[PDB]
């Protein structure tokens, strides 16, 4: 993921990028959505606005990692791509890592709405005018948000750090599956059992 | 490039019902929000209501409550705007245009084509062509104007051509006016040099499609 | 129910100049407005949305500005294909009302209205209805008034006007007024006259004719 | 970049209750934030720094709270010289952007807006532009809407609606709208009206005058 040269916004806060494959984590979550350019900034941990407030709120004590790369070739067709919605009205804010897909007509005023839009009663959702010809900042940005939790379960995802060759007949340091030591390694004639 | 194919003209009677369709050219619907706009003849625009095809939501303006009923058919991608209890003033050109699945912001950008809906109480009637002779051939000695009045026809339109479309210079066609009785009338005059008078014959023709009539009036001077 | 107005109502300008249309609102519509450009006998098309953005394909000469309760659409270079009626639609909340309109014409030099009259024909006299037509052709500007003076008496309530659109070759109008009245009424007078008053006329030219003898 | 939302916008309250000014932030700004108070026409002196401290000379009335991303200011027993807009600007990282601010004001009973109309004089008519002024004196609350119906036609705000500061005695507002037009535009109209729409009034009242005949 790091040496990809194709991700615009490979940056994240909880942990260092170089030590990702150094810690064995629990079951990593992965989120996915498409968003404009102006607000990839507020997908970061701890911001407020329109999308960070009613759509996808990220906790302050965040330890995941955030991805964002431009795709103005797959999610943008002539005449617009009226297939990517986003809520812009809500009773209150949104707790971190919360999902809401209800489509009850939002009531800004103090009058009954009877499930039909009218005076001071707006529809909750809104579409994206993803025209193929827009300035940068209006083009779609596919975003992936990761999350690393320290669950009391032992671990489920380690890192593929490294494995090197072995040189025999020398006094060298070694480490086999956590069993370290020093000495000289030579071929044996034992009768190990499979386990 | 989404298109919005619309219905054709539908003359009706007062108190009847009409049903205009806004079939979306391309197949089915998407995150639309088609809304209906009415424009009176020679006036400004007027919003009526909007429908959400996929999300199944529709409403009309407060003034049109209890009269307009907007429905959608996502199976064929066709939206209907049936209107009942037609009044005498509801004659207009009805539009449909998509405005994005929302309520506030973008605004309608792709429009249909218009569906004229003349509501009255009179059957098709042949247009009585009457020639207007080039009277008083003493205006400026070299200029003259003549035409044929088309009176008491119904309904629009009626195209007018002169000499089988062989003349276009100095040709005018005034818009039709609805009379008190309920029939339409329009003039069509042509400016002709006074020298051409008495030597060239001019015949105007009309083509009333609903009454499939082809009249040919040959204008004459005052006949002494 | 928010109401919008557009000032002025005519905004006559010559090609190449700069236009200024103001759709002043009545409430807080801060940044929710759209401008439409309807040529005669066509479907309106969107020009400027959210009071600043420009719709796709629109030439850059169209610029919109303003916010709050007073907006403004400004055109830099008037091409011949920019003369139409411009509508403003507020999109704040229910209902999405519209504005009056502003028909932007072409500005030219003043011209003189040629005047012609036409007596009812004998073939038109077979029924009991007679019609008289007074015609004004190639004049400018739009403002012109026609009055009928049957038997030197002012006539009202029985005339209908009809104005063509601006010509595409000289940008001149053409007006026609009819005097529909019964055959018995047409047989109960002596003389008929139509009077025209124009800015481009030094005097109120009047044409007239007498019945029967012609 | 950091954004500091402010809520509410006006917080109409009474002299001696609980105030709950909020400074909803963006980032982790746990303790690097300050609040300011700007008396109208004065310099915005500091009130609270580091989100929990107090500057010298600041009474015990002002108490702050909140940390992390949520920050709140509580005013105990509001005092008449404590009605001024309060700005909360973070000082964690660059830049040090401020907030919108909320203008705390007095909550009083709804009043009736009086209306006055003053047509221009002869001396103002010596110029090329007229001057028509409405007037709305001693009303409450802030929200209002003034419209003009010229010749029974919906004119819109060709004016600048000026609102005065809250009274120091009764705490009521005064509104004006100088509807101005050219001299040529003056004579082709016949009646000018000043429409008023108020929450406190059930029916929109209107004061109008007829030009010349006065």
């Amino acid at each position: 993921l790091y040496n990809s040269a194709s991700f615009s916004t490979f940056k994240c806060y909880g942990v260092s990028p170089t030590k990702l494959n150094d810690l064995c984590f629990t079951n990593v979550y992965a989120d996915s959505f498409v968003i404009r350019g102006d607000e990839v900034r507020q997908i970061a941990p701890g911001q407020t606005g329109k999308i960070a407030d009613y759509n996808y709120k990220l906790p302050d004590d965040f330890t995941g990692c955030v991805i964002a790369w431009n795709s103005n070739n797959l999610d943008s067709k002539v005449g617009g791509n009226y297939n990517y919605l986003y809520r812009l009205f809500r009773k209150s804010n949104l707790k971190p890592f919360e999902r809401d897909i209800s489509t009850e007509i939002y009531q800004a005023g103090s009058t009954p709405c009877n499930g039909v839009e009218g005076f001071n009663c707006y529809f909750p959702l809104q579409s994206y005018g993803f025209q193929p010809t827009n300035g940068v900042g209006y083009q779609p940005y596919r975003v992936v948000v990761l999350s690393f939790e320290l669950l009391h379960a032992p671990a489920t995802v380690c890192g593929p750090k490294k494995s090197t060759n072995l040189v025999k007949n020398k006094c060298v340091n070694f480490n086999f599956n956590g069993l370290t030591g020093t000495g000289v390694l030579t071929e044996s004639n034992k009768k190990f059992l499979p386990f | 490039e989404v298109q919005l194919v619309q219905s054709g003209a539908e003359v009706k009677k007062p108190g009847s019902s009409v049903k205009v369709s806004c079939k979306a050219s391309g197949g089915t619907f998407s995150n639309y929000g088609i809304s209906w706009v009415r424009q009176a003849p020679g006036q400004g625009l007027e919003w009526m209501g909007r429908i959400l095809p996929t999300f199944g939501t529709a409403n009309s303006a407060q003034k049109f409550q209890g009269r307009v009923t907007i429905t959608a058919d996502e199976s064929t991608g066709t939206a209907y705007m049936e209107l009942r209890s037609l009044r005498s003033e509801d004659t207009a050109v009805y539009y449909c245009a998509k405005e994005g699945l929302a309520f506030l912001g973008y605004g309608m950008d792709v429009w249909g084509q218009g569906t004229t809906v003349t509501v009255s109480s009179a059957s098709t009637k042949g247009p009585s062509v009457f020639p207007l002779a080039p009277s008083s051939k003493s205006t400026s000695g070299g200029t003259a104007a003549l035409g044929c009045l088309v009176k008491d026809y119904f309904p629009e339109p009626v195209t007018v051509s002169w000499n089988s479309g062989a003349l276009t210079s100095g040709v005018h066609t005034f818009p039709a006016v609805l009379q008190s009785s309920g029939l339409y009338s329009l003039s069509s005059v042509v400016t002709v040099p006074s020298s051409s008078l008495g030597t060239q014959t001019y015949i105007c023709n009309v083509n009333h499609k609903p009454s499939n009539t082809k009249v040919d009036k040959k204008v004459e001077p005052k006949s002494c | 129910e928010i109401v919008l107005t557009q000032s002025p109502g005519t905004l006559s300008l010559s090609p190449g100049e700069r236009a200024t249309l103001s759709c002043r609102a009545s409430q807080s519509v801060s940044s929710y407005l759209a401008w439409y450009q309807q040529k005669p006998g066509q479907a309106p098309r969107l020009l400027i949305y959210d009071a600043s953005n420009r719709a796709t394909g629109i030439p850059a000469r169209f610029i919109g500005s303003g916010s709050g309760t007073d907006f403004t659409l400004t055109i830099s270079s008037l091409e011949p294909e920019d003369f139409a009626v411009y509508f403003c639609q507020q999109r704040s909340n229910w209902p999405l009302t519209f504005g009056g309109g502003t028909k932007v014409e072409i500005k030219r030099t003043v011209a003189a209205p040629s005047v012609f009259i036409f007596p009812p024909s004998d073939e038109q006299l077979k029924s009991g209805t007679a019609s008289v037509v007074c015609l004004l052709n190639n004049f400018y500007p739009r403002e012109a008034k026609v009055q009928w003076k049957v038997d030197n008496a002012l006539q009202s309530g029985n005339s209908q006007e009809s104005v063509t659109e601006q010509d595409s070759k000289d940008s001149t109008y053409s007006l026609s007024s009819t005097l529909t009245l019964s055959k018995a009424d047409y047989e109960k007078h002596k003389v008929y006259a139509c009077e025209v008053t124009h800015q481009g006329l030094s005097s109120p030219v009047t044409k007239s004719f007498n019945r029967g003898e012609c």
